[PDB]
């Protein structure tokens, strides 16, 4: 949340002349905040578009901040807590599948949560699970 | 087999239909075998003398009574069922080489001599010297004792397709 400003000379605004020309469409696309509105965005100053200048140099050294190590790219999660972790969602996925069950049965007697949360629980275990099974044949393999 | 109806019934038939029965086997085609027998009428598998004994050698074998199958030279129903059945005699040893393969493990000389027959023992050295499963004439012959590791690239290769078919978008 920043913003810029200049002001709008007092006479200008009386003469009934816009305090800023509007030659182009660039400069608009900006919704004024409420809070400027109220203390006076356009009675006597107005907001300057802000554009960042980000070079390709500067980007790269930015990733650098949370880049991660070809270490914990090649790692393995603990294989105690995989196995308690896929055991959760199994559980959890099982109640998922009784209440999916009833819910497609009963909709269709009668003429979703349980769909949608059954596919994220699916996709979760899934990922987990194929990640750390690749990630060990790698580690076989490379390590030896 | 083709023009059945316009030609009339060929008396002297059976015996060169057995003939090519006893050849099929000699030459170990057992699916042609089968499917010539099944060609042929099933009355005549049973009735005919010039069909049936290849019938019945092709039985024996398949059984599993190789004496029984060499018992069975004498009984050729024409002459013509000749050198076939010499064909059909190293065939039956080549198979029983191939039980010996299979199993057996650690056989002796002797026994091998009696149940694999072979022809005088001074020639015993034979399927030895050819078929030789680097048998190792340790007196006993030893068999040569014929007959752990994670494949991680092939697993990797199947999961890495398993990430992939769930990833395309479609």
């Amino acid at each position: 949340v920043i913003d810029a400003f200049r002001l709008i000379n007092a006479n200008m605004m009386v003469l009934g002349h816009e305090p800023r020309q509007t030659t182009s469409n660039l400069g608009h696309l900006n919704k004024p905040s409420i809070q400027a509105l109220i203390h006076g965005l356009n009675r006597h100053y107005y907001s300057i578009t802000i554009n960042y200048r980000k070079n390709e140099l500067e980007q790269k050294m930015l990733l650098n901040l949370h880049k991660k190590s070809w270490m914990e790219g090649l790692t393995l999660q603990d294989y105690s807590e995989h196995c308690k972790h896929n055991e959760s969602v199994v559980k959890e996925m099982l109640e998922l599948a009784k209440n999916y069950n009833k819910a497609v049965e009963e909709e269709d007697k009668m003429t979703q949560d349980p769909k949608r949360h059954l596919e994220e629980h699916v996709d979760v275990l899934m990922t987990s699970n194929i990640v750390q099974c690749l990630a060990a044949m790698l580690d076989t393999v490379v390590f030896k | 087999f083709d023009y059945k109806e316009q030609l009339p019934e060929s008396a002297y038939m059976h015996q060169l239909l057995g003939l090519n029965l006893l050849f099929l086997l000699s030459q170990n085609r057992v699916a042609e075998f089968h499917t010539e027998l099944e060609r042929l009428p099933a009355k005549d598998i049973q009735t005919n003398v010039y069909i049936k004994h290849p019938v019945s050698l092709e039985q024996y074998l398949m059984e599993g009574s190789y004496n029984k199958v060499f018992l069975a030279k004498g009984n050729i129903p024409a002459e013509s069922y000749t050198f076939f059945i010499d064909i059909l005699l190293d065939t039956i040893r080549d198979e029983i080489a191939g039980c010996i393969e299979k199993a057996y493990e650690k056989i002796l000389f002797t026994e091998a001599t009696r149940i694999l027959f072979f022809n005088t023992p001074k020639k015993m050295t034979d399927y030895a010297k050819k078929r030789g499963w680097v048998l190792g004439p340790n007196n006993y012959y030893s068999f040569a004792s014929q007959q752990t590791t994670i494949p991680s690239t092939e697993l990797a290769k199947q999961v890495i397709e398993y990430a992939r078919q769930l990833e395309m978008i479609v």
